[PDB]
RNA sequence: AUCGAGAGGA
DNA sequence: CGCTCTGCTCCTTCTCCTTCCTCTCGATGGCTATGAGATCAACTAG
DNA sequence: CTAGTTGATCTCATATTTCATTCCTACTCAGGAGAAGGAGCAGAGCG
């Protein structure tokens, strides 16, 4: 019910400027602030303290304190966020880069 | 060479000592950096990165140009605190047996055994802390939970627990029965935590040991990390950490000097303090005490911390957003006769950004021309790069007239005409404010823009200023002419409208001209079709 | 699993961009062109006519989250964009 | 010493070579760095067995450029040395302070420093063989060595050799 | 071990004899490849005729390793050197303990244990005799 | 730091959305599993009006005299006229509908009859009538079978999942449920005769065209949701806004809590 | 001129994924290491006119790749290497299926 | 002249409208102090405009001095700022020949031309007065 | 060159 | 009913905290020495 | 191949000891909200 309420509040602020925007922003927004069960804020407090990976958390406010518990804990960062891939100067695994293109040796050498 | 891969996962962890000495190069043992040219063989010396010029970095050869710096060595003559685990090294000496080893709870409590099946790692010994914390007594013996009457004889030293309190940059241990906790007694009883005790600590047995949270010897960083310096005539000016190295280095040589000879005990207790506080503010110059490291010139020392912490640190000012190339920026201007995804771009601009051709048997002979005609004509090239990679400057060669290229090779095409290009407006508050356009050269010294894209812009006439980048790849050039191309951004997701119109004087035309009292003598009328570019030549 | 792969038949965006610039940057290499030449000397239009007549040999692996994944080749895909 | 093993090299082909003739042309590829290859997991890679059948398992196109990649697996035929072997191998060619055997595919340096003390260096000798004991090692004498461990190099593969022992002696 | 097939397989010891044996298939095989496209004297030159022709004579050191195993070779008809698979490798003796008896001449037990550092502490003799003998004439058939 | 939250929520290839650990966030994005940028909007008919209006906009009776197709209508007069299995149909699509206009009073309390959905329906009906100039003084050659099975047939065509799984299938239905409704609402039986006098040509291309551009709206994976969310949040806060740092921030203290009771 | 962290989340959503690379790495800070199999660390011995690697503290030879990741990047490793934290980087993910 | 930039004539600057000067004052100084520091600048062995004065002195500690003035003559060009009395700020959108200007009976012909649509929107209706 | 501060513009 | 216990609430401490671009000015960057004795190496020639 | 002589280069005690080793903080001036740990208290169970 808090998320119904959530989202009936946050509509109204953006209605209220009389800027209309659509069901899905504001319906995505609502839903990752409470996917943990509860109110999960958008501070250093909220999102910040989370699972995600080690190296991503570290640029958003708060980074040599981060490392120190990523270091501390041995934790292993899977590199599938995006500020990884873009820390490290990789592509991305969104958009363009969401999926691997192959060869296809069959068509290609049927094609003669 | 070797073979090419690309990162999948980052394993994060502790230096254990032991392979700090190993990976080193070179140990540090004199805080000088020069005599008149020569480098003192202890510290900077070539078996980190060499100074340009120097083809040594340790045999790496390749000056500062591809080689990396390798990193040093100094041995502590007593171990210290690191500065960001001190709250941790708290919580966990509040959870260990003191002097025995173990964990002042087990198994036998139901409230930790609990805590021991929570499966987060971080969540894990934090719910431990807050059992162990409390308990002041290690006993040998304790009441089994099935079996009130019989005791389990765990806790060795079966004694009690002093109450450890922060203080500056060491622990009073407040027994209740009151003194400072000894640096080397924590590695101690560090070292004799089972490894399983580190499971139920949230630590890893090869990666992150709570000893490992002690330091005994300090990596250097190499020369690149603290650059060389020549901002004035052949003045050193050197970086911060240096000075703060050689700072260290000091207190270092000192502590070891006072303990070796003499032993003035008091005066030793201090020069330990100076050294843990030397090297607790060379990695973190913040701490919540009054200590604050000052240069000799007047100003704070500006630790590794600072470097990284907050915007124009490493992360956010360096890695997530940093200064490219390939760009332009200037003022903007509207233009009628400019179809929405062009944009006008001065000849001086295009003249300077290229874009790196590659010869095919497609254009060998109109990328030949524009090397004819060489970078000061409009329509021509600036480098040329042969197989090789023998970067060729046609500015400073006659040889435009006779060079000869082959398939393969590299050509610096200056930007044409429907060449596509990225725009960008500060702030680039939305998806509409980036956007991809086709390029049309213009004789002046001023970006032009149609009316009608300047809303999702925000943009104005006013002394605006738009930003352009450009890509060097035929794969990023297909995004941007098939993702980020102008029309495709007609229809905002934002609010399901067309986020573009016909506004300003053109809006305010078609009312007067759309008037049903509106009528076009037949002379004006022809005039008026011509100007449709997509007439059929019927009236 | 190419049996009753779940994921959509038609061409994604995303994928049409990628496979094209691909496809250009492998013509801009004097890759071997599969289709009649018409004078298009630009890499990225001999792409486009390559993808129009289904003659791209290439096969996109989409990766699902669970970390398996599904072959799709560029002639059955349906291209609608 | 000699075993059979499935390996797998990564191979990187660039645009131009995409013609339908590449299905065969990478198995070639394949052949100019397998054939007689060095390495000190498995020694020296001598042949490949099962030429045919040559796995592709599709090529991976790299983001960067144009160019494909191919894990490409196979049966392969090596030759591994070990600690404390006994070999019977020939001599390529003398010193002054030992042998050079050929051990298979393999050289083994047979130092003065571990044959018998009464095998002496005999100058006059041609080749400059030693034959002050009954252990007669020369060039066109077959002989055995023990295998010492093997000090592998990054481009070849070298052990050491023994006579210093009861058994394995010259030829 | 475990193959790059799926296939858990046992480290493959193969021997110096079956090694020559295995190689020469593997010489003819590719010599049909291109085509689409036992005394030691008779082995090394017929050996070094297949490897002539299917390189180009550049890798030398395989040339030189050839000939000399087949110098030393101690089992080179195929047919008799079955025997000593069987005989080695049913015995359950460790793969590379059969790859050092079918490689290396060798008459007794004891001078097995004393070149075999393996079998010196858990072989039994009565086996090592009864083959040894077995195989020593089997060289001598070479 | 709107963005940073929602930075990596990107649409898989299982349709689903999700962040970078994994966590599932919505099973379907937006609900719907649409892009933003084809939606518009677009009035549900069935919502609004009286009882009575509702009923004699879309009953249709071949055997009583209220709700008479007339047969000028069609090219088939009175041969539809008493055919009580053509009568079994109507009775099932307006029990269909009645179904529907209860429903959707549910799902919009308020009764507002005018969401956003996609497809604009009716301009593809306008676009149908002057694609070939249909006469519409004539009887139509359509019948009411045809229009029956056709419209319960493009509702089979419309998968926004692919999955032959019963979760998936169970999915599939509620994913355009409203969209449907839609459909069912102005592709009625009487609406397509009298207000829509369409042809069997038209009626066959209309039916193919939103199909078409249905599949057309569906939401491409790999969108990068997360992000794209956050800044179409975040840019009107530029032009109260107070209260919206009040939202971000849970600030349990708040300025003005307020009760409004019933 | 500086491509701003709202200059990068307007890539990520038109799904440029290339083109934000091309940005971040050709643009600038492109850069080669060497890194050990054995531990993630930056701390090969690369002679590269002769092809011989190392890894001192590891003895390995044998295990070596190479990466290109920006210059910055590099630093950002040293300086955690300065401050005793070990970002390991490794080219194999631990968990395939 | 759409938004906020403005159409201006041609001709109106080619007699001299706008027109502007710039100075550059540039500096460098003789040397440090004499522990063995030294340097000159008499022609050691090996922005656009004119030198407007070279001026040659020295310090109260005898260094010598140069300070190096540059003027340059600055014209109107397309996107330079113009502002009225009353914010209405713009760019030169576009500069045309007195010919193609429009031209009242008198044959007076703008000096400058600005949008109507900058007039409500703003509500300078004081700047119409000025006028 | 460097940091440091100030002014101003988008 | 007094002892003791423990959660529970309460009430301090105690941190830790905010687009893009162009100019100008200005303080400071600064090391510690003397050569000379004694050791290594560079050149040279038989 | 190698001893010799002399350029070059590393390491140290000789000279200057001079003349006192700066001060005392002042000042208000922003700041707010959340998290942590001590402290008290009181009823609940126990002896
Ligand atoms: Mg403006
Ligand atoms: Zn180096
Ligand atoms: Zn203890
Ligand atoms: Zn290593």
């Amino acid at each position: 019910a808090g998320r119904a309420a959530l989202y009936k509040e946050v509509y109204n602020v953006i209605a209220s400027d009389g800027s209309y925007v659509n069901y899905r922003h504001m319906a995505l927004l609502v839903d990752v602030m409470t996917t943990q069960g509860g109110l999960t804020s958008v501070t250093r407090h909220g999102f910040n303290r989370s699972n995600t990976g080690a190296l991503m958390r570290c640029s958003f406010e708060e980074t040599v304190e981060i490392l120190f518990e990523a270091g501390a804990s041995a934790e292993l960062d899977d590199c599938r966020g995006v500020s990884e891939n873009v820390i490290l100067g990789q592509m991305a695994p969104i958009g363009t880069g969401a999926f691997d293109v192959m060869i296809d040796e069959e068509s290609l050498v049927k094609y003669m | 060479s070797a073979p090419l891969r690309t990162v999948k996962e980052v394993q994060f962890g502790l230096f254990s000592p032991e392979e700090v000495r190993a990976i080193s190069v070179a140990k540090i043992r004199f805080p000088e950096t020069m005599q008149t040219r020569a480098k003192i063989g202890g510290l900077n010396d070539p078996r980190l990165g060499s100074i340009d010029r120097n083809l040594k970095c340790q045999t790496c050869q390749e000056g500062m140009n591809e080689c990396p710096g390798h990193f040093g060595h100094i041995d502590l003559a007593k171990p210290v605190f690191h500065v960001g685990f001190i709250a941790k090294i708290k919580k966990v000496c509040e959870c260990v047996c003191m002097h025995c080893g173990k964990l002042l709870l087990d198994e036998h409590n139901e409230l930790m055994r609990q805590a021991l099946a929570i499966k987060d790692s971080k969540k894990r010994f934090a719910a431990i802390w807050t059992l162990c914390k409390t308990k002041m007594v290690c006993e040998t013996d304790v009441p089994s939970e099935d079996d009130p009457t019989q005791l389990v004889s765990r806790g060795g030293c079966g004694n009690t627990q002093p109450t450890i309190r922060k203080d500056g940059l060491k622990l009073v241990g407040s027994w209740k029965k009151l003194r400072v906790l000894s640096t080397e007694e924590i590695l101690n009883i560090f070292k004799h935590i089972s490894v399983k005790d580190f499971t139920s600590l949230g630590f890893n047995e090869v990666f992150s040991r709570p000893e490992w949270m002690i330091l005994t010897c300090l990596p250097v960083p190499p020369p690149p990390v603290r650059p060389s310096i020549s901002f004035n005539e052949s003045q050193r000016g050197e970086d911060d950490l240096t000075f703060k190295l050689a700072d260290i280095l000091k207190a270092n040589i000192s502590l070891e000097t006072l303990e070796h000879n003499g032993a003035p005990h008091h005066a030793i207790e201090e020069a330990e303090s100076l050294l843990q506080f030397h090297v607790a503010t060379y990695m973190d110059n913040d701490i919540a005490g009054q200590p604050q490291a000052l240069q000799k010139s007047g100003r704070p020392v500006k630790s590794i911390r600072a470097r990284l912490k907050g915007k124009e640190g490493r992360i956010r000012g360096n890695l997530m957003g940093k200064r490219v190339d390939f760009s332009a920026r200037t003022v903007i201007s509207g233009d009628p006769n400019l179809e929405l995804d062009q944009v006008g771009v001065p000849k001086s601009i295009a003249k300077t950004l290229t874009y790196p051709e590659v010869v095919t048997p497609y254009n060998i002979d109109r990328l030949t021309q524009l090397v004819r005609n060489g970078p000061n004509e409009h329509p021509g090239a600036k480098y040329v790069i042969r197989d090789s990679g023998d970067r060729i400057d046609l500015r400073y060669s006659k040889r435009a007239g006779d060079i000869q290229l082959q398939y393969g090779w590299k050509v610096e095409r200056h930007i044409m005409d429907n060449d596509p290009v990225l725009f960008n407006r500060q702030p680039s508050l939305h998806k509409m404010s980036m956007m991809a356009h086709r390029v049309k050269v213009i004789p002046y010294s001023t970006f032009r823009l149609n009316l009608s894209v300047t809303s999702p812009y925000n943009a104005d006439f006013d002394g605006d200023e738009m930003n352009l980048h450009v890509p060097q790849s035929e794969e990023t050039r297909a995004e941007l002419s098939q993702l980020c191309a102008v029309p495709l951004q007609i229809v905002s997701p934002q609010s399901n409208k067309p986020c573009m119109g016909i506004v300003q004087d053109t809006l305010c035309g078609i009312r007067k001209l759309t008037l049903r009292d509106t009528f076009i003598e037949l002379d004006q009328v022809l005039n008026m079709l011509y100007w449709v570019p997509d007439w059929d030549g019927v009236i | 699993p190419k049996d009753q792969r779940a994921t959509t038949p038609y061409m994604t965006k995303y994928e049409r961009a990628r496979i094209l610039g691909t496809r250009a940057l492998q013509i801009s290499m004097n890759a071997p062109v599969f289709v009649d030449l018409e004078g298009e000397t630009d890499p990225l239009r001999i792409a486009m006519k390559e993808l129009a007549e289904k003659k791209i040999p290439l096969v996109i692996r989409r990766y699902l989250p669970d970390g398996s994944f599904e072959d799709w080749s560029v002639e059955e895909l349906i291209v609608d964009l | 010493m000699f075993f059979i093993k499935d390996l797998s090299l990564n191979i990187t082909l660039h645009p131009s070579f995409f013609g339908p003739r590449m299905k065969q042309y990478l198995k070639t590829k394949l052949l100019e760095e397998v054939e007689g290859s060095c390495t000190g997991k498995f020694g020296y890679i001598l042949c490949v067995l099962d030429y045919d059948n040559i796995d592709i398992q599709r090529g991976r196109i790299l983001p960067t450029d144009g160019s494909a990649e191919f894990n490409v697996k196979y049966r392969a035929v090596v030759f591994k040395p070990f600690k404390g072997e006994v070999v019977d191998g020939t001599v390529v060619s003398c010193s002054q302070h030992g042998f050079e055997v050929q051990v298979g595919p393999m050289k083994v340096f047979v130092t003065k420093h571990l044959m018998p003390q009464d095998l002496t260096f005999n100058a006059g000798s041609n080749p400059p063989s030693y034959q002050s004991s009954e252990d007669v090692i020369t060039i066109k004498s077959r002989i055995r060595v023990k295998i010492e461990g093997c000090i592998s190099q990054v481009s070849s593969i070298h052990a050491i050799g023994s006579i210093k022992e009861d058994y394995l002696g010259a030829i | 071990q475990i193959n790059h097939q799926g296939e858990e397989e046992e480290l493959i010891a193969l021997n110096l004899s079956e090694a020559r044996l295995v190689i020469k298939e593997a010489l003819v095989e590719r010599r049909r490849a291109f085509k689409r496209s036992e005394t030691r004297e008779k082995e090394l030159e017929s050996i070094d005729v297949l490897l002539e022709q299917t390189t180009g004579g550049n890798n030398k050191d395989l040339k030189n390793t050839m000939q000399y195993l087949t110098n030393f070779s101690r089992f080179r008809d195929q047919e008799t050197v079955g025997a000593v698979i069987q005989l080695l490798k049913s015995t359950g003796l460790h793969p590379f303990e059969v790859a050092q008896l079918g490689s290396l001449a060798c008459d007794t037990a004891d001078e097995a244990k004393t070149l075999i550092p393996s079998l010196n502490n858990k072989i039994s003799d009565d086996e090592l005799e009864r083959i040894l003998k077995e195989l020593s004439n089997l060289e001598t058939l070479y | 730091r709107l963005v940073k939250a929602l930075e990596d929520i990107m649409v898989h290839y299982d349709n689903t959305t999700r962040n970078s650990l994994g966590n599932v966030i919505q099973f379907i994005y937006g609900e719907d599993g649409m892009d933003a940028a084809h939606i518009e909007k677009q009035s549900l008919d069935t919502i609004g009006g009286s009882d009575a209006a509702f009923e004699k906009r879309y009953r249709v009776d071949l055997l009583n005299t209220d709700h008479t197709l007339d047969p000028s209508l069609l090219e088939s007069g009175s041969e539809i006229l008493g055919d009580l299995k053509l009568q079994v149909l109507l009775d099932e699509e307006y029990k269909q509908l009645v179904k529907d206009r209860k429903f959707l009073r549910e799902v919009f309390v308020d009764g507002e009859a005018n969401w956003p959905l996609p497809v604009n329906i009716r301009r593809i009906i306008q676009n149908a009538q002057q694609t070939f100039h249909i006469d519409h003084t004539k009887p139509s050659d359509l019948t009411i079978k045809d229009i029956v099975l056709g419209v319960k047939d493009l509702q089979e065509n419309l998968l926004v999942l692919r999955g032959k799984n019963e979760i998936i299938q169970n999915a599939q239905r509620d994913a355009v449920t409203l969209f449907c409704c839609l459909l069912r609402s102005r592709l009625a039986t009487r609406r397509v005769l009298q207000e829509y006098r369409l042809t069997k040509q038209a009626f066959d291309w209309v039916l193919s065209n939103i199909e078409a551009q249905f599949l057309r709206s569906v939401v491409h994976p790999g969108e990068m949701v997360g992000v794209l969310a956050a800044q179409s949040i975040g840019e009107p806060a530029t032009q109260g806004v107070p209260r919206l740092k009040e939202i971000l921030n849970v600030a349990k203290n708040m300025k003005t809590p307020s009760l409004t009771v019933y | 001129l500086r491509f701003g962290e709202m200059e990068r989340d307007c890539m990520i959503a038109h799904g440029a994924a290339s083109f934000l690379k091309e940005r971040l790495m050709e643009a600038s800070d492109a850069f080669r290491v060497h890194i050990c199999g054995i531990c993630g660390l930056m701390t090969v011995i690369a002679k590269l006119n002769h092809n011989q690697f190392e890894c001192k503290g590891c003895d390995n030879k044998i295990d070596i790749y190479q990466i290109h990741i920006p210059y910055a990047a590099k630093l950002l490793f040293q300086e955690l290497m300065a401050m005793n934290i070990t970002p390991r980087l490794y080219t194999d993910r631990s968990r395939d299926f | 002249n759409q938004e906020d930039s403005m159409i201006m004539n041609q001709s109106s600057i080619d007699r001299g409208l706008f027109r502007s000067l710039f100075f550059r004052s540039y500096m460098d100084q003789e040397k440090k102090y004499g522990m063995s520091i030294t340097e000159t600048f008499e022609k050691p062995q090996r922005e656009n405009g004119i030198v407007d004065q070279v001026l040659v002195t020295t310090n109260q500690d005898g260094l010598k001095f140069v300070k190096v003035r540059v003027r340059t003559t600055k014209i109107p060009q397309i996107g330079d700022k113009f502002a009225s009395r009353h914010g209405q700020k713009g760019t030169i959108g576009i500069t045309y020949r007195r010919e193609d200007m429009p031209f009242t009976a008198e044959g007076i012909v703008p000096d400058l031309i600005i949008n109507p649509h900058a007039i409500p929107s703003r509500m300078t209706v004081a700047h119409l007065i000025e006028c």
